[PDB]
């Protein structure tokens, strides 16, 4: 449809874009705009700060919230700190007069201006942490506590959370990019895939697969496969089977499961939980596309994660008693 | 062939057939031809009536001189083949003469001569030779070396050629189609530079059933564990090969059995989403 005039048209296209999960393709539309359209509207260069920091395209060169987010981002990345206060201070100082200055009188509305607040302080708190140094304790209760909040966050709108879990992903990134080769980066790494597979579950549960995939591409681009399968490969298994590709979800939780069993090893109880739920996501999915009668499956499968589950109860842990009441 | 190039303008190319005409039609084999061909009604009696060793092989550059010198390479093969004494037949000693001029005799006669050749090998003396050989020409053109396509596709044409000679020896067809010691992948990976998906089909199944042969006789063998023991030996993936032949060739269900989709990796998901024209997610697979 061309009827549409191009002030809302364009910010229509790239939102739908966003959405999508496309980014580079994105990028290569906004880089035709500008080059067939000089003269940039404020939204429109909103936009286009907002694809260049969720993008990482640090190339690209009052400020909107956007531009004020990449810009305090860069200075972050150039271990500048005053300019990147100064930066998050103007932000919020945008957000609240603009927020303020309409009628209010609906709720709806401050959603957005609460997400950019959360976003906003994140950053601060991430900059706190960054200011001298980096610990493991500090970076474990950072991550402890935007789990929680996540889990404050359970019934917002995925609207008002993607932009945070953006931003987070984004941190992640930049504080890989700039660690030296010790176990910190380990760290880092592990705190990275935990928080892409949160993602991954949070926008499968609002029927988004584009999301979850650019996170399993992620997690593949910076972890590895090995003898002992994570439980990164079952959440692209779970990706797998919501995109209705039930064939390749089957065989890839199949080739865990043969993994698993063979080269067990009683090693960590983590993979004992994760092998008891590969098992029982497994032998749900064989129940509901029924394609096996359910005498074999239901020995080979539910009554192996039912008994791996009760043999190894001696720690009575949450972690271990809610997979046990799942199965 | 010779009655065909008899009949052209240019006076050196039918001066040479009839030459030739001359040279086997004053021979035994010319009178037993005769004999033999005399009963049939073929107005070609009229027409023909009034007509009545290793050390020079052995060179890498030999065998492929390929910069856009095709018709030299292959006239240097056939001159370096009829000078050694592998040949034996007269017809197949005398057109000397009439090849160097010609250039597609040199590539239906090749064939020919290498058969008149292996036929009077001794404890595989020549077999190895023209095996390794031939590998060695394959290599080569399977080098990232940009060679024309149509030495690969006179080499297919003699390979295909002597696949349908009967063996001295007693044996089946499967020994037919290894007259040469050849492993059929890097010929089935040249056909398909070729488009010549039929033939490198096959070459693939010969290939594989020589594997499981060979394993067999070793102990005396699923898709990935063949695939894999390709890529780490030759070099060449099996699964890869056999998906583009299944997809190039347009079968309506073939990728599927090669791993269609099944497998992790994210070229057989772009097939698939081609394939199944799911183009909505394609985009985004190749975007991501
Ligand atoms: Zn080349």
């Amino acid at each position: 449809e061309t009827a549409i005039p191009s002030s809302t048209r364009q910010a229509g296209i790239i939102q739908a874009l966003q959405n999508l999960g496309l980014c580079h393709i994105l990028s290569v539309y906004l880089k035709g705009l500008d080059y067939e359209n000089k003269d940039w509207c404020p939204e429109l260069e909103e936009l286009h700060y907002q694809a260049a920091w969720r993008n990482m395209q640090w190339d690209h060169c009052g400020t909107s919230y956007h531009e004020s987010l990449y810009n305090a981002l860069q200075s972050l990345r150039d271990r500048e700190f005053s300019t990147f206060y100064e930066s998050l201070k103007y932000a919020r100082v945008k957000e609240v007069e603009e927020m303020c200055k309409r009628s209010l009188e609906s709720v709806y509305s401050l959603y957005p201006t609460l997400s950019r607040l959360q976003a906003i302080g994140e950053l601060e708190s991430i900059g706190e942490l960054f200011s001298r140094s980096v610990t493991h304790r500090q970076l474990s209760e950072v991550y402890i506590k935007w789990q929680k909040h996540s889990q404050l966050l359970k019934d917002s709108d995925f609207s008002f959370q993607e932009p945070i879990m953006a931003l987070r992903t984004v941190i992640l990134e930049i504080l890989m990019e700039k660690e030296m080769d010790n176990s910190q980066r380990e760290c880092i790494k592990d705190i990275l895939t935990k928080h892409l597979v949160e993602l991954s579950i949070l926008a499968r549960t609002f029927k988004n697969t584009q999301l979850p995939e650019r996170a399993i591409f992620q997690i593949k681009q910076y972890n590895s496969v090995s003898c002992g399968v994570s439980e990164w490969q079952l959440e692209e298994a779970q990706v797998f089977w919501a995109k209705k590709e039930q064939s390749l979800a089957l065989s890839i939780l199949k080739q865990m499961i043969k993994k698993l069993d063979a080269s067990c090893a009683a090693n960590n109880p983590s993979l004992k939980l994760t092998y008891t739920e590969c098992l029982r996501v497994c032998g749900n999915w064989l129940a509901e596309t029924c394609l096996e009668n359910p005498a074999v499956i239901m020995q080979t499968y539910l009554e192996k994660a039912v008994e791996v589950a009760g043999n190894y109860d001696g720690e009575s842990s949450d972690e271990l008693r809610n997979g046990k009441m799942k199965a | 062939y010779l009655n065909n190039t008899l009949v052209e303008d240019c006076v050196k190319v039918r001066s040479a057939a009839v030459t030739c005409l001359k040279n086997i039609l004053a021979t035994k084999t010319g009178h037993s031809f005769w004999e033999i061909y005399k009963m049939t009604t073929d107005p070609m009696l009229a027409y023909l009536q009034p007509f009545r060793p290793f050390e020079g092989l052995d060179d890498i550059n030999l065998w492929i001189p390929l910069s856009e010198n095709h018709d030299i390479w292959i006239k240097t093969l056939t001159c370096a083949f009829l000078d050694s004494g592998g040949t034996k037949c007269e017809i197949l000693q005398l057109l000397k003469p009439m090849c160097e001029v010609k250039t597609d005799f040199c590539q239906t006669v090749l064939p020919y001569l290498i058969h008149d050749i292996l036929l009077q090998d001794t404890n595989e003396s020549w077999r190895n030779l023209l095996s390794t050989h031939v590998q060695g020409f394959f290599t080569s053109c399977l080098r990232h070396c940009c060679l024309d396509k149509k030495s690969q596709r006179t080499m297919l044409a003699v390979v295909d050629y002597m696949r349908r000679q009967k063996r001295p020896s007693s044996g089946t067809i499967f020994n037919d189609a290894f007259w040469l010691d050849l492993n059929y992948l890097e010929v089935a990976k040249v056909a398909q530079s070729c488009a010549a998906h039929f033939t490198a089909l096959l070459y693939a199944e010969i290939y594989a059933d020589k594997k499981s042969m060979d394993d067999q006789e070793k102990r005396s063998t699923t898709i990935s564990s063949l695939s894999e023991k390709s890529k780490e030996e030759t070099g060449i993936s099996l699964q890869d090969l056999l998906l583009e032949i299944y997809r190039s060739i347009g079968e309506p269900d073939s990728l599927y059995g090669c791993g269609g989709g099944k497998m992790l990796q994210p070229i057989t998901r772009l097939r698939t989403y081609e394939h199944e024209a799911m183009w909505g997610k394609a985009l985004v697979t190749y975007d991501l």
